[PDB]
């Protein structure tokens, strides 16, 4: 039985950074030629394989983030996407898979729908989401649910808008992390 | 509140100077904390910021430079800078970015001044004259900056200009601080100019007659 | 990646509209900040293009988002008087050029004086030449040395004054002695808009 990547790269609405979509491929055959001669991808960043096997399973996350933003979904990296919104492991086996979303993920006067997470008092650990909606507390006085000085909202959107340069554009991303699925 | 910087000072090429921005009010560790500086009559230029969870970026020009640091016990932000260069020079403001809300507390600054010119006071020259008159003193081959120009003792305030610095090829500075009088009083009043220049304990009062 | 503000220098009066506009390169949403800086720390007045942070007076506003953008203070006041910044809000921030607002006044022509170099000075072995431009703010001064100068000039402009709005300019011309004795006519041509024609003041060595 054929695995259901179409769905996670095919799908109409992809999710927030914030609270990305994990979708377990398990128990199916994968042709990964399909995708990487799709020649839709504007990064097909494979680490620990080549383009060339035998998993136990395979995790396939997916999200929306800005272009200046896909460099942050690798090992190693550094940032308010990587540090508090999705984080790939420093032994990562696997491949980071992007394209552009202007004309799915934009609108005029702005997608207010895609949110990120600029505060965290500390950086996410390997594959974490938090979706915490509490106000952060950036001073001594503790902040009780009200918004206001040194009491603000952790979530913000990209404002996603057709005119914005591409590296502020939205970009599809799919991680497909190797852990039942094996090549044809 | 309030952000106070501390640690500016006079140093030489190659030099190490480190900056302190003491916090009250917000948490250096929970919150973006970054560093601005200022070229003198340039304008405003970034140079790093530490994240809440210790992410460090600096400026390209900085980046092998200059490391951010905080210490939450104190509440404290730090700037090291080593191998310090003249263009370095700046006055250096330290601040809470809120990136998307701005950056909405600063401090007042702290002057760091790389040059490698050594301590030297003013040589003063009279700018003499020939309807209006001007007469004035240049204030000449100095350094470090601060250079005060009074005219008879503080008894003459108008008709005063005394002009911002220009730092020369030497590495030192040179001003002029000139009055306007009327033509009259140039062989009825004595005009003379008193320049302090503190770094040095050079204090100078020079007569400008016609 | 290169933001753009336009009106580097701007004169106005107490209840006049001033605009000041910031260009970016590419389109960056709503992401600007406009800051005032009075000659002692920048202070946040607009974030996200449109907002007010608290406190800032209502004669203030931003407007504007992808590439062009507008800060407008709707009667300029005494305390408005001031150096004013754009930020692009990003994870690399990049500041604009600046605007300076400046007190407007009638055009005033220039009193200009040349002072001789010091014997005292000639003694060392260097020569200073200095130009006054009294109570003028666009000038240009040209040094002619036996009717030829560039590379060997420096000048100051003095802050606008309390009382006259005006503003006074020195500018230092530094020979060799030995080169001061070269030449015989040593002049400074003075060009503004209050002038006419151009003012040459023009002492000739050892008169
Ligand atoms: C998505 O749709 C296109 C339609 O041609 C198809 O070729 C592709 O296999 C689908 N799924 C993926 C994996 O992109």
């Amino acid at each position: 039985n054929l695995c259901p990547f179409g769905e996670v790269f095919n799908a109409t609405r992809f999710a927030s950074v914030y609270a990305w979509n994990r979708k377990r491929i398990s128990n199916c055959v994968a042709d990964y030629s399909v995708l990487y001669n799709s020649a839709s991808f504007s990064t097909f960043k494979c680490y620990g394989v080549s383009p060339t096997l035998c998993f136990t399973n395979v995790y396939a996350d997916s999200f929306v983030i800005r272009g200046d933003e896909v460099r942050q979904i690798a090992p190693g990296q550094t940032g308010k996407i990587a540090d508090y919104n999705y984080k790939l492991p420093d032994d990562f086996t696997g491949c980071v898979i992007a394209w552009n979303s202007n004309n799915l993920d934009s609108k005029v006067g702005g997608n207010y729908n895609y949110l990120y997470r600029l505060f965290r008092k500390s950086n996410l650990k390997p594959f974490e989401r938090d979706i915490s909606t509490e106000i952060y507390q950036a001073g001594s006085t503790p902040c009780n649910g009200v918004e206001g000085f040194n009491c603000y909202f952790p979530l913000q959107s990209y404002g996603f808008q057709p005119t914005n340069g591409v590296g502020y554009q939205p970009y599809r991303v799919v991680v497909l992390s190797f852990e039942t699925v094996c090549g044809p | 509140v309030q952000l106070v910087e501390s640690g500016g000072g006079l140093i030489q090429p190659g030099g190490s100077l480190r900056l302190s921005c003491a916090a009250s009010g917000i948490t250096v560790s929970s919150n973006y904390m970054t560093w601005v500086r200022q070229p003198p009559g340039k304008g405003l230029e970034w140079v790093s910021v530490i994240y809440s969870g210790g992410s460090t970026f600096y400026a390209d020009p900085v980046k092998g430079r200059f490391t951010i640091s905080r210490d939450n016990s104190r509440n404290t932000l730090y700037l090291q800078m080593n191998s310090l260069r003249a263009e370095d020079t700046a006055v250096y403001y330290c601040a809470r970015d809120l990136q998307v809300y701005g950056m909405d507390v600063w401090g007042q600054g702290t002057t760091v001044t790389v040059s490698s010119a050594s301590t030297k006071g003013p040589s003063v020259f009279p700018l003499a004259p020939s309807g209006t008159a001007a007469l004035g003193c240049l204030v000449k081959d100095y350094f470090p900056e601060p250079v005060t120009v009074s005219w008879n003792s503080g008894a003459l305030t108008s008709g005063v200009h005394t002009f911002p610095a220009v730092l020369q090829s030497s590495g030192l500075y040179s001003l002029s601080s000139v009055v306007t009088v009327p033509s009259s009083s140039l062989g009825t009043q004595t005009y003379i100019c008193n320049v302090n220049h503190k770094p040095s304990n050079t204090k100078v009062d020079k007569k400008v007659e016609p | 990646i290169q933001l753009t503000q336009s009106p580097s220098f701007l004169s106005a009066s107490v209840g006049d509209r001033v605009t000041i506009t910031c260009r970016a390169s590419q389109g960056i949403s709503n992401f600007l900040a406009w800051y005032q800086q009075k000659p002692k720390a920048p202070k946040l007045l607009i974030y996200a293009a449109s907002t007010l942070q608290g406190g800032v007076p209502s004669t203030f506003s931003g407007s504007g988002s992808g590439t062009e953008f507008t800060l407008t203070i709707s009667s300029l006041q005494p305390e408005d008087f001031a150096t004013y910044y754009c930020q692009h809000l990003n994870d690399y921030p990049l500041f604009g050029g600046g605007t300076r607002v400046e007190i407007k006044r009638t055009v005033a022509a220039p009193s200009v004086f040349i002072f001789p170099p010091s014997d005292e000075q000639l003694k060392s072995g260097t020569a200073s030449v200095v130009c006054l431009l009294n109570n003028f703010r666009e000038a240009k001064v040209q040094w002619k040395v036996d009717n030829a100068q560039s590379g060997n000039s420096q000048e100051s402009v003095t802050e606008q004054d309390s009382k006259d709005s005006t503003y006074s300019l020195s500018s230092t011309l530094t020979l060799s002695k030995a080169d001061y004795e070269k030449h015989k006519v040593y002049a400074c041509e003075v060009t503004h808009q209050g002038l006419s024609s151009p003012v040459t003041k023009s002492f000739n060595r050892g008169e």
